[PDB]
């Protein structure tokens, strides 16, 4: 199974700071790396799919990039509403694997 | 790929006609000439370098030079004037270009 | 040989349309088909093309991620699923047939010997 | 002899959803040279032996050619489950033939990517064995009907492979040829040397 | 669009429980419905996926004990958990997957305790 190592975790930053989440995979997940946002006490919602494309409705502040094994997620502007938990999913191999998660 | 033929041919009736196709290193590639009369579907005057299809007048003669392919129409009959296009296949671009 | 065409009509911008090109006479599975569009008072332009083994030759730079071309050798039918049309798409779409040899080990060359009456599309 | 070169040496190859079926009859088929060639990475045969291909004669042999990514070659089997094995190309459970696959990263992979190769992702039902669906209609993902325009709950049924030279093993394009040996219902036409 | 979930509670270990995933503005016969569970104070983990045609996939941990099925009569998705262990205590979500495992839209969620 692909191991989706995710770091840093429980990252805290001031308003306006840009956060760069790095989620590395053991095996080549060429472009298949979804990013989900889970508000406390609610179901997660997808933000970035294919690690570049931005889901409709999602603000332009969120942005993802990277291909191959290493991928990066950037919220750019740090909106106070952004406080949530973010996960990276390969969703390509038969046992899809989520990352450890970051408590942004 | 960058096919360029000037749109100005006014050959006097009965005289030899010449249409030039401009392309970089056009000699290596194969030049295909087409003729389209107004209100009519285009026809294949010449497909390969100086290779005519069956059932066409001998007037249309082609000559793909090193840098400028030429379509020569000797003994031009009355009328028989229409738009002529030269097209080649660009392997690098992977799409056919008809020029203009 | 005859290449009947159908499906040409006025289309609202942003919509989709399908063009069919019925073929008869020649062996449909032994030749390559091409779509050529010609704007009114303009020159020829190569839209798409499919080889004998249902392998798309390519698409024009403009119509790349919007037009999909398919063929059905069983019924000798050529299709072009036009999608998200714009003002520039307004033209007359021929259904030409390549008379070249079977393309093997590369050596790709195309000369559309046989053409047909096209169906105008208005956007 | 038999026309097999054009199938295994064509410059272009058909897409998965619109896979081409080539009918072969009245020929002397030499399957030995195909098996001898080390280029073919996969030569798995179901219900037949590689040496028995020349020994046993058949008729109305079909050849299906298409290109799929590397990791999906496993889905081309008599019993399999997948997005391309249930909506693009499904082999019968009693399939009798050989599946031939080999890497073609040097030919199909475009530097910037192309829409030449694409596969069907959405379909309501499962394809019957040896059935192809080339229809291109806007898929409906809910109660509300959809018009020609595509948006929310309106998905185009086809998606394009991102074949690029930078892609690693498991995502590079692989040519796939499926040979179907039909039972001798008619007098034998395709016999070995 | 909405995915209402119900059928949670407390189950004796080794017991059988079936969950329900009501749907609206969606056809459970399509859209690649799926189930994703999350252990209390833990990360997400995939459980099962239902294809539009009928193909199903299950996680190895929940293989055999878990069965997924759909009811096209009322547009509801069901997850029959035949055998339950201590690990199965989690929060279960039914999500609409644009692709195989895209999970574009997520359900409200139900809590299961064993
Ligand atoms: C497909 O092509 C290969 C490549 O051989 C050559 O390819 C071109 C460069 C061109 O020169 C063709 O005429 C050649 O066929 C074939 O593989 C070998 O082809 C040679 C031809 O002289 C033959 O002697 C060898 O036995 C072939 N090797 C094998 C069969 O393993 C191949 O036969 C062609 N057909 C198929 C179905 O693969």
């Amino acid at each position: 199974d692909i191991v989706m190592t995710q770091s840093p975790s429980s990252l805290s930053a001031s308003v306006g700071d840009r956060v760069t989440i790095t989620c590395q995979a053991s095996q080549d997940i060429n472009k298949y790396c979804n990013w989900y946002q889970q508000k406390p006490g609610k179901a997660p919602k997808l933000l970035i799919y294919d690690a570049s494309n931005l889901e409709t409705g999602v603000p332009s502040r969120f942005s993802g990039s990277g291909s191959g094994t290493d991928f990066t997620f950037t919220i750019n502007s740090l909106q106070p509403e952004d406080i949530a938990t973010y996960y990276c999913q390969q969703y390509d191999n038969l046992p899809p694997t989520f990352g450890g998660g970051t408590k942004v | 790929y960058e096919l360029t033929q000037p749109p100005s041919v006014s050959v006097a009736p009965g005289k030899t006609a010449r249409i030039t196709c401009g392309g970089s290193n056009i000699g290596s590639k194969s030049v295909h000439w087409y003729q389209q009369k107004p209100g009519q579907a285009p026809v294949l005057v010449i497909y390969y370098d100086s290779d005519r299809p069956s059932g066409i007048p001998e007037r249309f003669s082609g000559s793909n030079s090193g840098n400028t392919a030429t379509l020569t129409i000797s003994r031009v009959e009355a009328g028989d004037e229409a738009d002529y296009y030269c097209q080649v296949w660009d392997s690098s671009s992977d799409h056919v270009v008809f020029g203009g | 040989v005859q290449l009947q065409q159908s499906g040409g009509g006025l289309v609202q911008p942003g919509r989709s349309l399908r063009l069919s090109c019925a073929a008869s006479g020649f062996t449909f599975d032994d030749y390559a088909m091409h779509w050529v569009r010609q704007a009114p008072g303009k020159g020829l332009e190569w839209v798409s093309g499919i080889t004998w083994n249902s392998g798309t030759i390519g698409y024009a730079d403009s119509v790349k991620g919007r037009f999909t071309i398919s063929r059905d050798n069983a019924k000798n039918s050529l299709y072009l699923q036009m999608r998200s049309l714009r003002a520039e798409d307004t033209a007359l779409y021929y259904c030409a047939k390549d008379s070249g040899r079977k393309l093997l080990w590369g050596r790709e060359d195309y000369y559309m010997g046989v053409w047909g009456k096209g169906t105008t599309v208005t956007v | 002899l038999c026309p097999f070169g054009e199938v295994f040496n064509a410059t272009r190859f058909a897409s998965v959803y619109a896979w081409n079926r080539k009918r072969i009859s009245n020929c002397v088929a030499d399957y030995s040279v195909l098996y001898n060639s080390a280029s073919f990475s996969t030569f798995k045969c179901y219900g037949v032996s590689p040496t028995k291909l020349n020994d046993l004669c058949f008729t109305n042999v079909y050849a299906d050619s298409f290109v799929i990514r590397g990791d999906e070659v496993r889905q081309i089997a008599p019993g399999q489950t997948g997005k391309i094995a249930d909506y693009n190309y499904k082999l019968p459970d009693d399939f009798t033939g050989c599946v031939i696959a080999w890497n073609s990263n040097n030919l199909d992979s475009k530097v910037g990517g192309n829409y030449n190769y694409l596969y069907r992702l959405f379909r309501k039902s499962n394809l019957k064995p040896f059935e192809r669906d080339i229809s291109t209609e806007i898929y409906q993902a809910g109660s509300t009907p959809c018009n020609g325009v595509e948006g929310f709950n309106c998905y185009f049924p086809l998606q394009s492979y991102g074949f690029q030279p930078t892609n690693g093993v498991g995502y590079q394009p692989y040519r796939v040829v499926v040979l179907s040996f039909e039972l001798l219902h008619a007098p034998a036409t395709v016999c070995g040397p | 669009v909405q995915l209402v979930e119900s059928g949670g509670g407390l189950i004796q270990p080794g017991g059988s429980l079936r969950l329900s995933c009501a749907a609206s503005e969606f056809i459970v016969s399509s859209n690649y419905m799926s189930w994703v569970r999350q252990a209390p104070g833990k990360g997400l983990e995939w459980v099962s996926l239902l294809y539009s045609g009928g193909t199903t996939y299950y996680a190895d941990s929940v293989k055999g004990r878990f069965t997924i099925s759909r009811d096209n009569s009322k547009n509801t998705l069901f997850l029959q958990m035949n055998s339950l262990r201590a690990e199965d205590t989690a929060m279960y979500y039914c999500a609409r997957d644009r692709g195989p495992w895209l999970h574009d839209y997520w359900g409200q969620g139900t809590l299961v305790t064993v």
